C-alpha cells in the first residue's frame, strides 16, 4: 500500500525504510541507486543459483553496496528492526516467502507476484512500524521497519522487476562518473598524457549519444 | 481451491471500531445486529446458526417491481382480471426463469466488483437496503433490513479493503472486504 | 539602416501609452443610460471624436497622419512585396496601429476609410517562408476582426433609434403597425439594397484562407462565417442589448453584470478560491436584491427584479445541483441556506418569476426539510399557479410524511 | 413602464426576419464553396494549382486539428455548412410563396454581385467530397470527440455523405477502420453511448397507465435515431465485408454491435414482458419512429445472407427474438386514427425482418428456435389477417402473404 | 418479371445477386445439372 523501501546513510549505514513521499504506485521510478535489490537462491553451493520455487530460501543483496538484509535483536526499546550486514553467508540473512494468493510447492514464481516475507532463524514475519529513525529534525523522511511473530495481510511486499537495460545504464553512469572524477583531479594537480586526453574525448562524445 | 464461489455458505465478521459477527435477533423481526460480547474467531457464539449467510448471483426484479406497484392502488383503484392477472403471470414466470438460471451458476468463482446478493439461511430472507427511509436509532445514511421477496436494492458490490487486490481479481477465503450497495452508494457499517 | 527606425517605433509603442488615462474599451457596449440619441449618418460620432478629453488627441494626431502616410505609401509603391528588410517596420507600424485603435482613438469614418487602403495590401496577386510576415497577416486579420465589430454597434444604435422614433412620433406615450410597412424599405435597406470592403472582401480572405503556415486561418474562417448571416448576431444582439432603467444608475447594474459573469468560473468547477468568495458574493447580490426593505417593495424591488430575470435565475439554480457532494457537516452547508434565502427573497415579488421557476420544480424532490420551505414560499398567494398541479409531487410529499 | 410593453413587439417585428438570414447564409455559402475560383485575377500561375478540387480539401484537413483547441463553435458551423452543401432537393436556380420568391431574389442579387459549368449530381458529389478526405474527417472527429454537439453533427454529416448505396465511399470507411490499430476506440464510442442509452430507458421513462406540451425524450435516446441510421447505411446494398466487421473486429477487444442493437430493441419496448402478452403499453405515437428504425437496421444486418449475423440475432443470450415474434401474432391494445397506419408498417417491418432471418439456411436449429415460441397458429393469423381486407406497398393483404411465406419456409 | 418490375431497391439478398446477373449477360445462375433434392448429409467423416 504505502511506498518502496531502501537503505541509505544518515550518520552510519542505517537501513531506514520506505523514505516516505506521495504517490509511487509501481509506475514512477525512485532513487534507483538505493531502492534496488538483487535476489539470489542458496542452492547448497556458491554458484548454480537460480529458479526460485516458493520454498527456496532466498537472500536479498543491496546493489549500491555489498550489504545483505538481516534481522538482529534491537538494542533500543520496544528479532526486530531489519538491518544490513556486511557479509552474508550466515543463517541470519536467510528469508523465505509465501504467496498471498493460492499456494504452491514449486510453481515458478511469476516475476510480479505479491510476497509476504518470513524470517528463517527466528520464525518471524516482517511488519511496517510507523516510528521514525531520525528523531531530531522535523518532518522526518526516515521510517523504521520491524518483524512481528504473528502473520497478517497488511504487509505484503511486491516484487516489481527492472529490465537489464536500466541496470546497464546505471552501471555506465557510475563508471563514467568514476572516470571523470579521476581525470578532473589528474588535470587539476598537473598535466596529463595524450592517451588520457584521447580517452576522455571519446567518453564525452559517448555521453552525448547516451543522453540523446 | 481456497477461493470464494457462488453458493458457498460464509459468515461475515465485523472488525474495526466494533467487533462481532452479524446476527439477526428474532425471526418475526427484520433487524440486522452485530454484538461484540457473543464471541470472536477463536470461539464463536453458542447460537452460531443465526449468523450464517449464503452467496447468491443476480436476481432480476423487473416485472416483480411492476407487479408490486400495480397491485397497490394509490388513487385509481383499477383492478383488472385481464391486466393484473397477466402481470402476475409475467412476474411469476420471470421469477421461475430467475431461479432456474441460478442453478447454472452454481459453481463460479466470484471476483471483486461483482453483485453478491446475500441470503440469510435461517430466515430465508435477503439482506436488503433501500435509500429512502433512514435508520431508527440514527439519522443520516439509513439502516438495512431483511425481507423474503428479494427487494430491488439487495444487490451489493464486493470491493477490497486492501489494495493488494483489484477489480477482476478472485476473492480468496479469509480476506477483509467492504460491501456497498449498487443503488445506495454507501458502505455497510457496524455501529456503536 | 532602416532597422533603427523599427527599434524607434518599438520604443514608441511602449512610451506614448502610459495606460493611465486610456484603458481597454469595448465597442458593443449595452445597458445605456436611458439614451435618446438622435438619428444621423455614419459621420456623426455620436458623443465626440473620443470618449476621453482633449489631452490625448492633438499630441497623437501627428502620429496618426504619419501612420496614414506610411499605409498610403505601402499600398502603392510596395506593390509586389518588400522582402528587403521592410517587413520589420511594416510589422511594427501595423502593431502600433492595432494598439492605438483598441483605445478607440478614431472617428467611425477614420477606420472605415482606413479599411479600403488596409485591404489593398492583401490583393497583390510546403516550403517554409518567413513567419513574421505571417505574424503581421495574423495581426491584420484580427484588426479586421475588430473593425467589423463596431459596425454592429452602429447598426444596432441607429436601428433602435429609428424604430423608437417611429414609435414616439405617433404614440399613445405620455400604433406599432404603422412602421410595419416601412420594414420592407429598412430591413433590406440597412443590410442589402444593391447599388465595407464590398465585392473584394472574399477574395483576399480566401487567399489567406488557403495560406496555411501559422494557425491564422482559424481566424480567417471565423470572419468568413461571421461575414455571412450578420442578421443572426445583430438580431440576437437586439434581443439581449437593451436593459433600460428609468433611474439613471449604471453602477448598480454593473455590479450585477460583474458578479453574474464571475460565477461562470464556478459553473464547471468548485475547487479553493471559490469558497472564499461565493458566500460573500451571494451576500452582496442578496443585499442588493433586498434593498429598500422598509419601503413598499413594489417599485424599488421591480426596478432590478425585471433586470435580474435575464441572468440571475439560471445561475443559482444549477449551483444548487452541486455535483461535488459531501454528506457531512462541511463548509458548503451555509452556502445552500443562503441560496434558499435568496430563493425566498428573489421570488417574493409577483407571478412573473413564480411562473419562470415553476417549470424547474422537478429538481426539488427528496429532502423535505430544507427545500420544503422553498415551496412554502413559492405557492404563497397565487391563483393561476395553484390549480394545475398534477398528481406527481403532492402525493410524493404525502408518502414523505411517512418514512 | 411602457418600454417593457413595447420592446417585446419590437423584437417580434425584428425576429419576423428569421428566414432571410437562413436563405442569406445557406445558399450564399454553398454556391461560393461549389465554385470558389473565378475572377480572382483570372490568371494561370497562382490560381490553377490552388484549386484543382483542393480548397475544400485544404479546409477539411485544417479543421480536423481545431477540436483540440478552444472554440468548438467554428467546427460545428463548418460541419453544418458542409452538411447543408451535402444534401439536395433545395436551392435550385400566401406565407409559403412570397418568402421563396424574395429569398431567391436576394440570393440572385448576392450571386450577381459575387460573380461551361459542370452540373453535379448527388451520386458524384459524394465521391468528389470523399476523394479529398471527408470520410477521414468524421472518422477522426468521432474517434477523438470531446464535446457532445460535435458527435451529433458529425454523424449527421456522415449520414448525408453516405445516402444510400454509395459503395465507392463505404470502401473508404472499410479501408480505414481495419488499420491504424486504434479503431477499437471508434467502436467503443458507439458501444458505450448505446449502452448508456438503454440504461436511461430502463430507469427514467419506464411507466404504464393501468387506466382507460409533450414528454420529450432524453438527448441520449433521441441521439440513437442517427446512430441506427448510420449503422444501417454502413451495410446498405449488401456490403459483405462491412456486415461481419460490425460483429467482430479482430482486435484486442471486440464489440458486437448487432447483439447490443438487439438488446436495445428488446429493452425499448417491454423486455421479457411483451413476448408473453401485452406490449402496447410500451408503444405510443412518440416511440414508433425509433422501433421502425431499429427493425430496419436489424433487417439490413442479415440480408445478403451472412450466416453469422443470423445466428447472432436468433441465438444470443438475452432472447430478443421472442418480441419481434410477438408483435405480429397479437394485436396492440391501444387503437386510434393514427394507430392503424403505423401498426401496419410496424408489422410489415417485423415480418420483413423475420423473412430476412430465414433467407436461405436449410438449417433446423434457427427454425426451431423461432418455432419454440408460438404454437402453430400462423394459419389462423393469416386467415384473420386476410379477412381484415374484406371491409374495403403498406396494404393489409401483403402482410399476411409475408407471414404465409415465412410459415411455408418453417413448415419443412 | 419480379426482378424487372420492382423498385430496384428494398429487395432482398439473392434477388439482388440475380438482378446483377441479368444486367450483365451471363446466365449461369440456373441449376444446370443439379437439383438439391438429390443431396445427402455426411456423418461418418465428421465422426472421424
Amino acid at each position: 500500500e504505502q511506498e518502496k523501501f531502501l537503505t541509505c546513510d544518515e550518520h552510519r549505514k542505517k537501513q531506514h525504510v520506505f523514505l516516505r513521499t506521495t504517490g509511487r504506485q509501481s509506475a514512477t521510478s525512485a532513487t534507483s541507486s538505493k531502492a534496488l535489490w538483487e535476489v539470489e537462491v542458496v542452492q547448497h553451493d556458491p554458484c548454480r543459483g537460480g529458479a526460485g520455487y516458493w520454498n527456496s530460501l532466498f537472500r536479498f543483496k543491496h546493489l549500491a553496496t555489498g550489504h545483505y538484509l538481516a534481522a538482529e535483536v534491537d538494542p533500543d526499546f520496544e528479532v526486530y528492526s531489519l538491518v544490513s550486514v556486511p557479509e552474508g553467508n550466515d543463517i541470519s540473512s536467510i528469508f523465505e516467502l509465501d504467496p498471498t494468493t493460492l499456494r504452491g510447492g514449486d510453481s515458478l514464481v511469476p516475476r510480479n507476484s505479491y510476497v509476504r516475507l518470513r524470517h528463517l532463524c527466528t520464525n518471524t514475519w516482517v511488519h511496517s512500524t510507523n516510528i521514525p529513525i531520525d528523531k531530531e529534525e522535523e518532518k522526518p523522511v526516515m521510517l523504521k521497519i520491524g518483524t512481528s511473530p504473528l502473520k497478517e495481510d497488511k504487509e505484503a511486499f511486491a516484487i516489481v522487476p527492472v529490465s537489464p537495460a536500466e541496470v546497464r545504464d546505471l552501471d555506465f553512469a557510475n563508471d563514467a562518473s568514476k572516470v571523470l572524477g579521476s581525470i578532473a583531479g589528474k588535470l587539476e594537480k598537473g598535466t596529463i598524457t595524450q592517451n588520457e586526453r584521447r580517452s576522455v574525448t571519446k567518453l564525452l562524445e559517448d555521453l552525448v549519444y547516451f543522453v540523446t | 481451491s481456497s477461493f470464494l464461489h457462488i453458493g458457498d455458505i460464509c459468515s461475515l465478521y465485523a472488525e474495526g471500531s466494533t467487533n462481532g459477527f452479524i446476527s439477526t435477533l428474532g425471526l418475526v423481526d427484520d433487524r440486522c445486529v452485530v454484538q461484540p460480547e457473543a464471541g470472536d474467531l477463536n470461539n464463536p457464539p453458542k447460537k452460531f446458526r443465526d449468523c450464517l449467510f449464503k452467496l447468491c448471483p443476480m436476481n432480476r426484479y423487473s416485472a416483480q417491481k411492476q407487479f408490486w406497484k400495480a397491485a397497490k392502488p394509490g388513487a385509481n383503484s383499477t383492478t383488472d382480471a385481464v391486466l393484473l392477472n397477466k402481470l402476475h403471470h409475467a412476474a411469476d414466470l420471470e421469477k421461475k426463469q430467475n431461479e432456474t438460471e441460478n442453478r447454472k451458476l452454481l459453481g463460479t468463482v466470484i471476483q471483486y466488483g461483482n453483485v453478491i446478493q446475500l441470503l440469510h439461511l435461517k430466515s430465508n430472507k435477503y439482506l436488503t437496503v433501500n435509500k429512502r427511509l433512514p435508520a431508527l436509532l440514527e439519522k443520516n445514511a439509513m439502516r438495512v433490513t431483511l425481507d423474503e421477496a428479494g427487494n430491488e436494492g439487495s444487490w451489493f458490490y464486493i470491493q477490497p479493503f486492501y489494495k493488494l487486490r483489484s477489480i477482476g481479481d478472485s476473492v480468496v477465503i479469509g480476506d477483509k472486504v467492504v460491501l456497498n450497495p449498487v443503488n445506495a452508494g454507501q458502505p455497510l457499517h457496524a455501529s456503536s | 539602416p532602416y532597422d533603427l527606425r523599427a527599434s524607434f517605433c518599438r520604443l514608441m509603442l511602449h512610451m506614448h501609452v502610459d495606460r493611465d488615462p486610456q484603458e481597454q474599451v469595448t465597442p458593443v457596449k449595452y445597458a445605456r443610460l436611458w439614451s435618446e440619441i438622435p438619428s444621423e449618418i455614419a459621420i456623426d460620432d455620436y458623443d465626440s471624436s473620443g470618449a476621453s478629453k482633449d489631452e490625448i488627441k492633438e499630441r497623437f494626431a501627428q502620429t496618426m497622419e504619419f501612420v496614414e502616410e506610411y499605409l498610403r505609401d505601402v499600398v502603392c509603391q510596395r506593390f509586389p512585396f518588400s522582402d528587403k528588410e521592410k517587413n520589420k517596420l511594416t510589422f511594427e507600424v501595423v502593431n502600433l496601429a492595432r494598439n492605438l485603435i483598441y483605445f478607440g482613438f478614431y472617428n467611425f469614418s477614420d477606420l472605415l476609410r482606413l479599411t479600403k487602403i488596409l485591404l489593398a495590401i492583401l490583393d497583390c496577386v510546403p516550403e517554409k517562408e518567413d513567419i513574421m510576415v505571417m505574424d503581421t497577416k495574423l495581426k491584420i486579420i484580427e484588426i479586421l476582426q475588430f473593425i467589423l465589430n463596431v459596425r454592429l454597434d452602429y447598426r444596432i444604435s441607429c436601428l433602435l433609434c429609428i424604430f423608437k422614433r417611429e414609435f414616439d412620433e405617433s404614440n399613445s406615450q405620455s400604433p406599432g403597425a404603422l412602421d410595419f410597412e416601412h420594414i420592407e424599405e429598412q430591413a433590406e435597406g440597412i443590410f442589402g439594397g444593391s447599388e465595407h470592403g464590398g465585392r473584394t472582401f472574399l477574395r483576399v480572405l480566401l487567399h489567406l484562407t488557403m495560406h496555411d503556415y501559422p494557425p491564422l486561418v482559424s481566424g480567417a474562417l471565423q470572419l468568413l462565417f461571421r461575414h455571412f448571416s450578420q442578421r443572426q448576431e445583430v438580431l440576437q444582439a437586439f434581443k439581449q442589448v437593451q436593459l433600460l432603467v428609468t433611474s439613471q444608475d449604471v453602477d448598480n447594474y454593473k455590479q450585477i453584470k460583474q458578479d453574474l459573469d464571475q460565477l461562470r468560473s464556478i459553473v464547471e468547477k468548485s475547487e479553493s478560491y471559490n469558497y472564499r468568495v461565493v458566500k460573500e458574493i451571494l451576500i452582496r447580490l442578496s443585499k442588493l436584491c433586498v434593498q429598500e426593505s422598509a419601503s413598499v417593495r413594489k417599485s424599488r424591488k421591480q426596478q432590478q427584479r425585471l433586470l435580474r430575470n435575464m441572468g440571475a435565475h439560471a445561475v443559482v439554480l444549477e449551483l444548487l445541483q452541486i455535483p461535488y457532494e459531501k454528506a457531512e457537516d462541511t463548509k458548503m452547508q451555509e452556502i445552500m441556506r443562503l441560496a434558499h434565502e435568496f430563493l425566498q427573497n428573489f421570488c417574493a415579488g409577483n407571478q412573473q418569476n413564480q411562473a419562470l421557476l415553476h417549470k424547474h420544480i422537478n429538481l426539488f424532490l427528496n429532502p423535505g426539510i430544507l427545500e420544503a420551505v422553498t415551496m412554502q414560499h413559492i405557492f404563497m398567494n397565487n391563483f393561476q399557479l395553484c390549480s394545475e398541479i398534477n398528481e406527481r409531487v403532492v402525493q410524493h410529499f404525502v408518502h414523505c410524511i411517512e418514512t | 413602464r411602457n418600454i417593457i410593453e413595447r420592446l417585446q413587439d419590437i423584437v417580434s417585428a425584428l425576429e419576423d426576419r428569421l428566414r432571410p438570414l437562413v436563405q442569406a447564409e445557406l445558399s450564399v455559402l454553398v454556391d461560393v464553396l461549389h465554385r470558389p475560383e473565378l475572377l480572382f485575377p483570372e490568371n494561370t500561375d497562382a490560381r490553377r494549382k490552388c484549386e484543382s478540387g483542393g480548397f475544400i480539401c485544404k479546409l477539411i484537413k485544417h479543421t480536423k486539428q481545431l477540436l483540440e483547441e478552444n472554440e468548438e463553435k467554428l467546427c460545428i458551423k463548418v460541419l453544418q455548412t458542409l452538411r447543408e452543401m451535402m444534401t439536395k432537393d433545395r436551392g435550385y436556380g400566401l406565407r409559403q410563396l412570397e418568402d421563396h420568391k424574395r429569398g431567391e431574389a436576394l440570393r440572385q442579387i448576392l450571386v450577381n454581385r459575387y460573380y461551361s459549368r459542370g452540373e453535379m449530381s448527388l451520386a458524384e458529389v459524394q465521391c468528389h467530397l470523399d476523394k479529398e478526405g471527408a470520410s477521414n474527417l468524421v472518422i477522426d472527429l468521432i474517434m477523438n470527440a470531446s464535446s457532445d454537439r460535435v458527435f451529433h453533427e458529425s454523424i449527421l454529416l456522415a449520414i448525408a455523405l453516405l445516402e444510400g448505396g454509395n459503395t465507392t465511399i463505404q470502401h473508404s470507411f472499410f479501408c480505414r477502420l481495419t488499420e491504424d490499430k486504434k479503431s477499437e476506440k471508434f467502436f467503443k464510442v458507439f458501444y458505450d453511448r448505446m449502452k448508456v442509452a438503454q440504461q436511461e430507458i430502463k430507469a427514467t421513462v419506464t411507466v404504464n397507465t393501468s387506466d382507460l406540451d409533450d414528454l420529450e425524450m432524453s438527448a441520449v435516446i433521441t441521439i440513437m435515431q442517427p446512430i441506427l441510421r448510420f449503422l444501417q447505411l454502413l451495410c446498405e446494398n449488401h456490403n459483405r465485408d462491412l456486415q461481419n466487421f460490425l460483429r467482430c473486429q479482430n482486435n484486442k477487444t471486440n464489440y458486437n454491435l448487432v447483439c447490443e442493437t438487439l438488446q436495445f430493441l428488446d429493452c425499448i419496448c417491454g423486455s421479457t414482458t411483451g413476448g408473453l402478452g401485452l406490449l402496447g403499453l410500451y408503444i405510443n405515437e412518440k416511440n414508433v419512429a425509433l422501433i421502425n428504425q431499429t427493425l430496419e437496421s436489424l433487417t439490413e444486418y442479415c440480408q445478403g445472407p451472412c450466416h453469422e449475423n443470423q445466428n447472432c440475432i436468433a441465438t444470443h443470450e438475452s432472447n430478443g427474438i421472442d418480441i419481434i415474434t410477438a408483435l405480429i401474432l397479437n394485436d396492440i391494445n391501444p387503437l386510434g386514427k393514427k394507430r392503424m397506419d403505423l401498426v401496419l408498417e410496424l408489422k410489415n417491418n417485423a415480418s420483413k425482418l423475420l423473412l430476412a432471418i430465414m433467407e436461405s439456411r436449410h438449417d433446423s436449429e434457427n427454425a426451431e428456435r423461432i418455432l419454440y415460441n408460438m404454437r402453430p397458429k400462423e394459419l389462423v393469423e393469416v386467415i384473420k389477417k386476410a379477412y381484415m381486407q374484406g371491409e374495403v406497398a403498406a396494404s393489409p393483404r401483403n402482410v399476411g402473404h409475408n407471414i404465409y411465406i415465412l410459415a411455408h419456409q418453417l413448415a419443412r | 418479371v419480379l426482378v424487372k418490375v420492382k423498385d430496384s431497391t428494398e429487395y432482398t439478398g439473392p434477388e439482388s445477386y440475380v438482378a446483377e446477373m441479368i444486367r450483365e449477360r451471363n446466365l449461369d445462375w440456373f441449376p444446370r445439372m443439379r437439383a438439391m433434392s438429390l443431396v445427402s448429409s455426411d456423418s461418418e467423416g465428421e465422426q472421424n
